[PDB]
RNA sequence: GUUUUUUCACUGACCCGGUGAGGCGGGGGGGCGAGCCGGGCUCUCGCUUCUGGCGCCAAGCGCCCGGCCGGCCGGGCGCGAC
């Protein structure tokens, strides 16, 4: 069935901690366990093995990356950034 | 078009045999009730001659200068075939398909390409072929 | 991009891309006040002293 | 595969073929990965050709 | 020319022969049945240049298509994922000369 | 005459294509402090 | 009469770090020919976790340009570094992430990591986890670039030094909050003897100036003389302005 | 002149950082664009970026040098790597 009505993953840590800690700590809970699609073989097999570091369970490829989230906001930003200052490099 | 003539090179991919090039000497695009698969005889070279080199004796550079080939039918997706080829006699009559039951039969096929490549080297002519790939 | 910087400007005195613009587009809709209202330098080459020069001669 | 799995200091005894399999990389690398370097060799070295060619031909209308 | 190289494959996956994956497409490039082999843009980089080398023996066009191996699988309007795609009739298509 | 096998094969000693050959650095050696002291000794006699 | 615990810190012994488990030293690579006047290529063997460190770092391999050897780097890992990546190194290298070259040869608004404080020492700055220093403006006349540094201060430094372009992985770990203890403990368990951080008010008045009374206050004004000594250097250290934070 | 002093910058003690102290500074000769009529100057470069291969212990070319019988059976030195 549908067994808890608001609590997911952080049904784990009971009545412990605070409502609007717990809250917060799912959005992070949710993102770092779940399997990413990866972009080197297609299969959602991706999965945080550390901090920062994802690793592809069929390519065997290792991903230096976010530490809860595969992908940071900061990291692409910089990735289009330094994109578009490498198209005034050259021109 | 169809490219796997018995003209071409190949990269022998798997086996005892690997990275080793050789001579399709036969192309069975649709194979036998022995070979379901897709197979090409190749007759290619083990032992590389070695890099040869002026202010070497005459009679160190022939001593140096020895190709031990390989006579083998292996699946088209077990070799790599190139742009390149030597267009070498091998003739059907030893270098064949009924050697590999006759084992003195595969010494004398064996035989043949050692005659065939060692010559060759000598002219010059195809020197990418009879040098091992660096992998 | 057809020909060199000095010969722009001798088109920029006159109307030369301000009526080229005007007469090819009676067709589409006549329109009347068409200049290239502003041009702006963004990017020189290597400065060399002679190109100058021959600009003033 | 086709290597003894046995403790390290033991592999003096093993005869030569318990130690290996009979191939280029053998008991060093897998099949798999030779024969994708065969390739990786062979087509990079190609591509070296495949520039050769175009750099005295990107040359010479100059 | 984006959505025309996805409605082309589409017409070709109803009416004309197709081949799906890289082993059996690299015997339809060895075969002489290749005449378009399409590559998704996130397939191995030596296994990229294997098919192109094979079609360059051959003198087969390769595609390098402008989606990863899912959406090549959705242009293929197929329930898994694609990299290598050697078509060997188009039928009533528009696919192999453009 | 010319024995055709024998192959110019010159080596690419630009950055990172060949090793580099083992050129001369007498005036790149850690010199003893001895030896690195009675040079500039004399160069405090020039400066 | 009793030394604080601040003192007993620099001593060492109990307070030194847990470098057991810590994988190397994560430093750049040297400076040699090939990154002073072109570049030397080097393969991403693997990205690793280090102990203490929040950033991940790679294991970068580098064949050696004068012996037959080939030499293996620990690289402060670039946010989007992965496994079998080309990694170029030197002046003529391009501007793609996870990739070092001189600060002197990048255009400005350049994110870098790994930055270099001075020609040569091997990579010092802006290298913990979600940090990025931007290159701010350039003299081609001194040889020197004013770099914003993570903190939001603008150093002037020296256009000859390097910084690997892209953020640290890692990024963004302290937005998780730390829930139980349990997580802290284990946190500076890999780091060093720091965490069970007793304030100085419960202290007694002989371990800590704060310390003693009937009841649990600080007593004197908790801000400080930076010419203070150590025992006494306690609390807000030569605090400028205190308190809630109101403007900027 | 002598001395004091202020700002610019010098290196050579003194300090720092890296390295297995591996190519620093100047000059020369081979690419590249710009400029008068085959010649020449103030400059620019120095080889590697489609791939999770491979590379060291020199090829090449000169140059000298020791027998049997100008011909065959072996050594050194210079560049290549200013």
């Amino acid at each position: 069935a549908k067994r808890t009505k608001k609590v997911g993953i952080v049904g784990k840590y009971g009545t412990r901690y605070g409502a609007s800690l717990r809250k917060m700590v799912k959005k992070i809970e949710i993102s770092q366990h779940a399997k990413y699609t990866c972009s080197f073989c297609g299969k959602t097999k991706m999965k945080r093995r550390a901090v920062g570091i994802w690793h592809c369970g069929s390519c065997m490829k290792t991903v230096a990356g976010g530490a809860w989230t595969y992908n940071t906001t900061s990291a692409v930003t910089v990735k289009s950034a330094i994109r578009r200052l490498k198209e005034l490099k050259d021109q | 078009g169809k490219f796997m003539k018995p003209g071409k090179v190949v990269l022998v991919l798997a086996g005892r045999y690997s990275g080793r090039k050789a001579v399709i000497v036969k192309n069975i695009d649709d194979g036998t009730s022995d070979r379901p698969y897709s197979h090409a005889l190749v007759a290619g070279i083990d032992r590389y001659p070695r890099k040869v080199t002026a202010a070497m004796g005459k009679k160190k550079i022939a001593k140096r200068s020895k190709i031990k080939s390989f006579v083998k039918v292996y699946n088209y997706n077990h070799l790599m075939p190139t742009r390149y080829s030597v267009d070498i006699p091998l003739d059907k009559t030893v270098v064949n398909k009924d050697v590999f039951r006759d084992p003195a039969l595969k010494r004398k096929a064996r035989r043949e390409a050692k005659v065939k490549f060692e010559e060759r080297y000598k002219t010059g002519k195809n020197k990418w072929f009879f040098q091992k790939l660096r992998f | 991009q057809t020909n060199d910087l000095k010969e722009v400007v001798n088109k920029l005195i006159p109307d030369s891309i301000g009526k080229d613009i005007e007469k090819a587009c009676q067709s589409i809709y006549p329109l009347h006040d068409v200049f290239v209202r502003k041009v702006k330098m963004l990017k020189k080459p290597k400065f060399e002293l002679g190109k100058l020069m021959e600009l003033h001669g | 595969r086709g290597v003894r799995a046995v403790r390290p200091k033991v592999l003096m005894r093993l005869s030569k073929t318990k130690k290996h399999v009979s191939r280029a990389y053998g008991g060093s690398m897998c099949a798999k990965c030779v024969r994708d370097r065969i390739k990786r060799a062979f087509l990079i070295e190609e591509q070296k050709i495949v520039v050769k060619v175009l750099k005295a031909q990107a040359q010479s209308q100059k | 020319s984006l959505e025309s190289i996805n409605s082309r494959l589409q017409l070709v996956m109803k009416s004309g022969k197709y081949v799906l994956g890289y082993k059996q497409s690299l015997k339809m490039i060895r075969q002489g049945k290749a005449k378009l082999v399409i590559l998704a843009n996130n397939c191995p980089a030596l296994r990229k240049s294997e098919i192109e080398y094979y079609a360059m023996l051959a003198k087969t066009g390769v595609h390098h298509y402008s989606g990863n191996n899912i959406e090549l699988g959705t242009a293929c309007g197929k329930y898994y994922r694609v990299c290598t795609l050697s078509i060997i009739d188009p039928g009533d298509s528009d696919i192999i000369r453009s | 005459v010319v024995n055709p096998l024998f192959e110019k094969r010159p080596k690419n000693f630009g950055i990172g294509q060949d090793i580099q050959p083992k050129r001369d650095l007498t005036r790149f050696v850690k010199w003893p402090r001895y030896i690195r002291l009675q040079r500039q000794r004399a160069i405090l006699y020039k400066r | 009469g009793r030394v604080i615990r601040g003192q007993r810190k620099g001593a060492g012994s109990v307070f030194r770090a847990h470098v057991k488990h810590r994988k190397g030293a994560a430093r750049l690579r040297a400076v040699d020919f090939a990154e002073r006047h072109g570049y030397i290529k080097g393969i991403v063997k693997d990205i690793i976790h280090d102990p203490g460190r929040g950033a991940p770092l790679a294991k970068v391999v580098f064949r050696d340009p004068y012996r037959f050897k080939k030499r293996t780097e620990l690289f402060i890992a670039a946010e989007g570094i992965h496994t079998g990546q080309f990694v170029y190194c030197g002046k003529k290298a391009q501007l793609n992430i996870g990739n070092v070259l001189p600060v002197g040869t990048m255009p400005e608004g350049t994110i870098v990591c790994c930055l270099e404080e001075k020609p040569g020492d091997r990579g010092k700055l802006a290298r913990a986890s979600g940090n990025y220093a931007t290159v701010i403006s350039h003299n081609p006349e001194t040889k020197k670039t004013r770099v914003k540094l993570p903190s939001g201060s603008k150093k002037v430094i020296s256009s000859a030094n390097r910084a690997v372009v892209g953020v640290v992985a890692g990024g963004g770990r302290i937005d998780k909050p730390i829930l139980k203890a349990g997580r802290a403990y284990h946190k500076y368990k890999a780091k060093r003897n720091c965490w069970p951080r007793v304030r100085g008010v419960a202290m007694n008045p002989v371990e800590h100036p704060f310390g003693g009374g009937n009841h649990q206050h600080i007593g004197k004004p908790s801000t400080i003389r930076r010419d203070a000594p150590a025992g006494r250097k306690v609390g807000l250290i030569a605090a400028r302005r205190t308190g809630r934070l109101r403007g900027t």
